[PDB]
């Protein structure tokens, strides 16, 4: 019970800390799920994007609730050699819109 | 019942061709005397030919073999060959001393100087209790073609080849009439249907 | 002395772009619902300029971050204890909706819809997703002012122009404009954590992680200013405050932040840093705002030495967060380089996400120039961009720290030059600078190349730590409402068990 | 890295005698041909390598024994690589190897290519290989070829470029590329078959 | 005639290895919690034997399916409205614990925390699951009979064996044994709805797939009677029952169910079937058990049928749906090659996955045997397996479409011999079982090559349709507890909102 | 094709088949035919250009590969520049360093 846990008040204190400027808490931090379910996806598929941008970027598509919700970009490029910068992650901020029109 | 089927009553072209080239089967095995029957030793080696063959590098760890022409080679691809010297470590049918391409002959009979009996370890008598033996003899003779042959150190010797000496351990007659040869697959002899169903428990009917 | 560790953060603002890329993929994870399309926990902004929301820099108005009072002791800028609860009725300091945009849609169906024999072309007009009512025109946007969109007049309010004579800075031939990305800090002494009623936010001991808790949050509001930084952005709909959560779901497993991850011009590293939570407020109240910035750098702990990971190890810090520590491009730019510097010290809140100032095209002249120090490369003193300007963004208006930054990039920049095209050893740059030919080599592996693997070191948030993972494992995300979630206390009104949870307990002990 | 400090004063460069048996793939392996002799019963002489196991010299730097472990040593490029009665040279994959791992700054093993971590590690065998490396591959087939004295190279020639890095494996198995090491082809005409090369290359069994 | 579709599923066991994959993976995603540890959607037994839970074959025992009456109308075997209602109090043919396993754990921490002068070696014994006492020892589990564990005087009690002169299979030279992997059947005419008092068990308009909504279950525990195949556990914990929900998260946006892209033997085929909803009450309620079958297949309808195209699209059959049922290896299994088979059908549920026969080693014989109309290849008659034992499992009893799909199969085989080995057209065997060269080609391409683009051919169940995607996709995930999940009408006693939805109402229309 | 006007020839139904089509047709997905494709070239110039291929003539990419990774192209006479692990393409390269003319 939340109402019950209340009276675990002081219970939960732990050490103070910067000279009392702190207090360190052991308290509940179940909620943090909400934003963890979010994040959580059913899978990821690699697509890109068939517009004249020139672009030509590698994108993990987002499928949740069975359902596109949005994109990143995909980073396992062939490597280019050691003394060049490897191509990852390319991508631009039209690119990252492009979920926005499956249902729009 | 596969080496008699097809490769003596009616000899398989692709696998009489694949033994030939890729098995020891042709090469030549000395025998050693015993006491009223030989016994399989070592196998020729170059070495122990006169001319050792034209063989200067690694005589003794070359194999040897009668070519289709009654000649005795020593082919390509044994391993004295492989150190010492570089090209002649293949499977080409070739002569190692010529560079010639030659043919490997498979069995003496036919050509033989006279028949030897050879004995061969039988230990199907033997075993537990918990298993099913066959009592035939702890030493197995049979007949085997063999030739002649005068050694470098002057001595004499006998020879058959890997290929004869196969065939009398599984127990295949061959005309020289060997009493310990199955007459049929139905023999109880050293290597038939018949024996492996007593041995094993599986029908001879299914083996065959 | 007390160690704790954090992820933290360097943007290089050499190499911004200023796409937006890390803007868009942040908004539609985390704030596509109705309450928060105005917030953008990530947003970047082009400078000159006066930012989202408008003029948030300007603490004089807005309120934010501590002050150091007289007796030496902090207080957050909107207040004391008493003070604070005295405005809970209507925070008078409160950014409106105004100061950020009024979020927008259009009526696109009208296109799909529209009769026929319509006198004219359909059209999708804008549409307030506050009231749903017509807008007759927008007229602003969390991204207004991009490229210096606005007259220099307006622009030029920006509060980092503070203290130079910017007249010359409105003349074409000396336009300049730079890119700042940002999100919130996660600061080591958080102003919102201080200034919220309820005590709903926090800053998690294992991460550094600063969240605000969605079932204790109140709704007072008084965070949102309190942030000196105005990350905090109120939910209309919900009536709770939420923020950048560092993409806690990902760092909890070792992976980047989204922003970072999909950061298109790789400016974005993270890397392990480790401090003494005890100094903190040693630290934010040094008298001297200049100093804060060295102040919080010795707040940083080595971690290669020792007695620092012996006593993290103690402390409770596991030991693939001490290993990330050791190889942390963070800690390589702040401490060793000193390339990273913090986003406005002067709020006094410590905050955890660096940056790497830019360099910029020479400056005008009156011919083509000579060969400088730097030979055909610029020297520090021809940049464009005014270096006061930078410092008062990132050093309280001291400019020592930002040109040994830049100066340093330079060096690099001219020592490889003579390397990769004289096919020469020219450390004179290097050796004006302080800096040795492998700093520099360093420096360029990870600044240039910039593998994946040297710009993200992110450690696991081990989880399976102090809790229960097993249990968790083979029942999370079985979201049937058990109504047991989120309290230590068993009992329970509706007489349910937790679903992750195991009720029937072994007997053989 | 704790043995390295607790052997010094205990263990330093140290010299060890290591007996080697004769060794299959190796001109040894030519040691007794016709019969057995025992030289402890005196029907031989005692000739290592030969009747008796070879007796070799090996230096061990006890102290540096952390150094070593993390870095890929100078044999590689003084000696070579090889197994299975052939060897070649790896130089050029020992350059490319300083280039992917790094190298030590100083110590023992100043200028090796380092072998910090597992990736590292996989990194070595990857690029050394014959199997995944085609550069490696077709020297090493073409090792075979001296021996046989008839090409294998064309085995390998059409995958000498190839090149297996592990971060590309993460993303997709990758399949090998036919060696010497072994005696079918990785090919997408004919599955891998033991013995295939032996009856279709022409090349002995080591008998 | 109204049509619908179901991705429905034909396991090949010709192919069955017995592994049980199938069974660890559902088990690690869907129930490992407490309450359904002893529950196993997907669960594999090897025949002869009684299964799990023990002789859930047996519905003289168990209840479970439909009757006939002798009006010709159905009725639960559990009894019809008011007779299953009466037995409410206490469930008079439920299965216990007991008939699946006492679930159980060891006490592993024994092994680390054994302490020091121990007189003999720790080790690590059982403890239940459900009282969390130690167990003496361990007498059951959900696979105990694997591979003919047991005494065949034990197993033989298997119902399938019913009319066989059983003896001469306890002869050691004629054994035999099969792997049957099963899960919910999904069923047209499912027994499981029929009896739930509540009304918590549905079939989904869209795709077929049977649920129990957790939120509407009281946990009456009738339907676990009524399923004849016992593929509903009751979950202890919760009170409420649980069921395969054949990976409906997956087979919502096209991807397989987890049991069928583990399956490592490559046996499970997912393809829709077509069906008239408004026939499977007279179906389902055939005179002769032994009709069962064809009237079931009589209610599949042709997806290359335009007259069928049409229809499906008037009653609402998604596009992409209507194509994915043209190329369904379910369907050409199934109602094409007629090798797919029903399991059970006498039970009168109309199910809806379906399995091939396998094929066995020949018998024992008095010799080696002779060429027969296959050559060296088996011919029907010799298979080892007794074909009415077969039929039993899957044709009500009648042996003439076991030995078909039999006979096709070595048919094929015989063919392809021909074809791989002589080089030779011999169609001989095709002819004499009604196949073209082509049909057992396209069997071969299924069965044999098996490409995962033809083993799996899942549509999207298109949940844009009828509902309302992009508030959902923009606000889903967000577990905050906003308390307005799961109701039509808006209002709530906690005052609050739908975190996934659009509140302000468009004013512009 | 099992019947028809096309019987025989191979099928182009779905996308994929379609973009298989493409790839085993083109010398810069299909090593067999980039080292064909250079041979012909080879004819005019009178120089071999074919080892700029052989190396690679046995690499054949697919569309299911690329799905799982994103794969490097091979150096064909279509274009000037090389795709070597070596040198970097450049446009060019090869009128530069095969001594191929521009088509002027
Ligand atoms: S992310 Fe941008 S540049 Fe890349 S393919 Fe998409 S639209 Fe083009
Ligand atoms: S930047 Fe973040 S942690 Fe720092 S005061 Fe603002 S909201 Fe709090
Ligand atoms: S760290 Fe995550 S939540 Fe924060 S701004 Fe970046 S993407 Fe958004
Ligand atoms: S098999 Fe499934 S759908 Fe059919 S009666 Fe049983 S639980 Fe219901
Ligand atoms: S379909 Fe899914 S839920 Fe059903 S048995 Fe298979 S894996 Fe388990
Ligand atoms: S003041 Fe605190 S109560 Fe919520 S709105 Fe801000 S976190
Ligand atoms: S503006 Fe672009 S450069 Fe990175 S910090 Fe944002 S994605
Ligand atoms: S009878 Fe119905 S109420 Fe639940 S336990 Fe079964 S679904
Ligand atoms: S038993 Fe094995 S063969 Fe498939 S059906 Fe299950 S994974």
């Amino acid at each position: 019970s939340k109402f019950l846990d209340r009276f675990r008040y002081a219970k939960q204190k732990g050490e103070t800390f910067a000279d009392g400027h702190g207090q360190l808490l052991n308290t509940n931090r179940d909620w943090e799920d909400g934003y963890r379910q979010r994040w959580q996806h059913d899978k990821i598929v690699r697509s890109t994007h068939g517009v004249n941008c020139t672009g030509s970027c590698s994108w993990k598509i987002y499928v949740k609730n069975g359902l596109v919700t949005w994109e990143t970009q995909q980073t396992d490029y062939p490597r280019t050699r050691p003394d060049l910068p490897n191509h990852e992650p390319r991508g631009c901020p039209r690119g990252a819109s492009y979920s926005w029109y499956l249902y729009s | 019942v596969m080496l008699r089927e097809f490769h003596l009553d009616n000899p398989s072209q692709y696998f009489t061709d694949y033994v030939r080239r890729y098995t020891d089967m042709p090469m030549l095995v000395m025998l050693e005397e015993r006491d009223g029957y030989y016994a399989a030793g070592r196998m020729l080696r170059a070495a122990d030919l006169v001319a050792a063959l034209g063989q200067e590098n690694n005589p003794e760890w070359k194999t040897v073999a009668f070519n289709t022409n009654g000649e005795m080679v020593a082919p390509n691809g044994s391993i004295g060959f492989r150190w010492g010297e570089k090209g002649k470590w293949n499977l080409e049918q070739r002569d190692g001393k010529t560079g010639e391409e030659t043919e490997l002959q498979l069995s003496l009979l036919g050509s033989q100087d006279e028949i030897a009996e050879v004995g061969f370890p039988y230990f199907g008598g033997d075993g537990t209790e918990h298993f099913n033996k066959v009592e035939l003899e702890n030493v197995l003779l049979h007949k085997l073609p063999v030739k002649r042959l005068q050694l470098a150190d002057g001595s004499t010797a006998l020879v058959t080849t890997v290929y004869d000496l196969t065939l009398a351990n599984y127990g295949l007659e061959r005309g020289l009439n060997d009493v310990n040869c199955a007459t049929s697959y139905d023999d109880v002899k050293a290597y038939t249907p018949a024996w492996a169903e007593q041995i094993t428990g599986v029908s001879r009917s299914q083996i065959i | 002395m007390k160690i704790r560790s954090q992820v933290g953060m360097v943007l290089n603002l050499d190499k911004a772009i200023g796409c937006h890329t890390c803007s868009v993929t942040c908004k539609n994870v985390w704030t596509s619902r109705e309450g928060v399309e105005y917030a953008w926990f990530n947003n970047v902004e082009t400078k000159p300029g006066q930012g989202f929301p408008t003029d948030w820099e300007n603490q004089e108005k807005y309120k934010g971050g501590w002050i150091r009072k007289i007796n030496g002791k902090l207080q957050p800028r909107m207040g004391n204890r008493a003070m604070l609860l005295g405005k809970i009725f209507a925070n008078p300091h409160l950014p409106g909706i105004d100061d950020y945009y009024e979020p927008f849609d259009f009526d696109y169906q009208n296109l799909h819809t529209a009769p026929e024999g319509s006198k004219s072309q359909p059209i999708a007009r804008p549409r307030s997703l506050i009231t749903g009512e017509r807008m007759a025109k927008i007229e602003k946007g969390p991204n207004w002012e991009d490229d210096l969109g606005g007259e220099f007049d307006k622009l030029a309010k920006d509060k980092n122009f503070d203290n130079i004579q910017k007249a010359m800075y409105s003349q074409f031939e000396n336009t300049f404009m730079m890119y700042l990305p940002r999100l919130c800090e996660h600061c080591l002494n958080p102003a919102c954590v201080a200034t919220c009623p309820s005590g709903a936010i926090y800053k998690r001991e294992e991460d550094g992680i600063v969240l605000i808790d969605q079932d204790k949050c109140r709704g007072w509001r008084m965070c949102i200013t309190g942030c000196p930084y105005k990350k905090i952005y109120f939910n209309w709909k919900s009536g709770k405050s939420e923020k950048c959560i560092f993409c806690y779901p990902r760092i909890e497993a070792g992976q980047p932040t989204v922003c970072s991850e999909t950061c298109v011009g790789r400016i974005r590293y993270l890397g392990v840093l480790l401090y003494d939570a005890d100094a903190i407020e040693r630290a934010a109240s040094t008298e001297n705002e200049k100093d804060l910035y060295q102040r919080q750098l010795d707040v940083f702990l080595d971690p290669n030495d020792p007695k620092v990971i012996e006593q993290a190890i103690k402390d409770g810090i596991p030991l693939s967060v001490i290993e990330a520590a050791q190889q942390s491009p963070v800690y390589k730019m702040a401490m060793e380089w000193k390339l990273a510097l913090p986003l406005h010290p002067e709020y006094r809140t410590l905050p955890m996400v660096w940056y790497v100032p830019p360099l910029s095209p020479i400056q005008s002249a009156a011919d083509a120039g000579e060969l400088g120090s730097n030979g055909i490369l610029p020297d520090v003193e021809s940049l464009r961009i005014p270096v006061q300007y930078l410092a008062n963004l990132l050093t309280a208006g001291d400019t020592k720290p930002v040109l040994r930054a830049l100066k340093r990039m330079l060096a690099m920049r001219h020592y490889k030059r003579a390397e990769t095209v004289d096919g020469k050893v020219d450390t004179r740059a290097l050796e004006e600078v302080g800096l040795t030919e492998a700093q520099a080599q360093e420096m360029y592996r990870y600044l240039a190349i910039a593998n994946y693997e040297d710009r993200f070191v992110v450690p696991s948030s081990h989880r399976e730590l102090a809790r229960e993972a097993f249990p968790e494992k083979n029942g999370c995300g079985f979201t049937f409402g058990d109504g047991c979630h989120g309290s230590d206390t068993k009992f329970n009104l509706f007489n349910s068990r937790r679903i992750d949870a195991i009720d029937v307990t072994s007997k053989t002990e | 890295k704790k043995f390295s400090e607790v052997c010094v004063g205990h263990l330093g460069k140290e010299t060890d005698i290591v007996t080697l048996p004769i060794q299959h793939d190796s001109a040894a392996e030519l040691a007794q041909p016709l019969d057995v002799k025992d030289w402890k019963k005196g029907e031989c002489d005692l000739i290592p390598g030969k009747t008796a196991p070879h007796i070799m010299v090996v230096e061990r730097d006890y102290p540096a024994t952390y150094e070593r472990f993390t870095s890929i040593g100078p044999l590689m490029e003084k000696i070579g690589n090889g197994g299975k009665g052939i060897a070649w040279n790896t130089q050029s994959e020992m350059d490319l190897l300083r280039k992917l791992n790094y190298t030590k700054a100083e110590g023992p093993a100043k200028g090796q290519p380092m072998l910090n971590t597992a990736i590292d590690a996989a990194e070595m065998i990857l690029t050394l290989a014959p199997e995944t490396n085609g550069q490696v591959a077709v020297k090493a087939w073409a090792a075979l070829s001296e021996f046989t004295g008839r090409d294998h190279t064309h085995l390998a020639l059409n995958k000498e470029d190839e090149k297996i890095r592990f971060r590309d494996i993460q993303a997709q198995p990758r399949k090998i590329i036919s060696s010497p090491t072994w005696s079918g082809l990785e090919d997408e005409h004919v599955s891998y078959n033991a013995g295939y090369t032996n009856v279709h290359e022409l090349i002995p069994w080591r008998t």
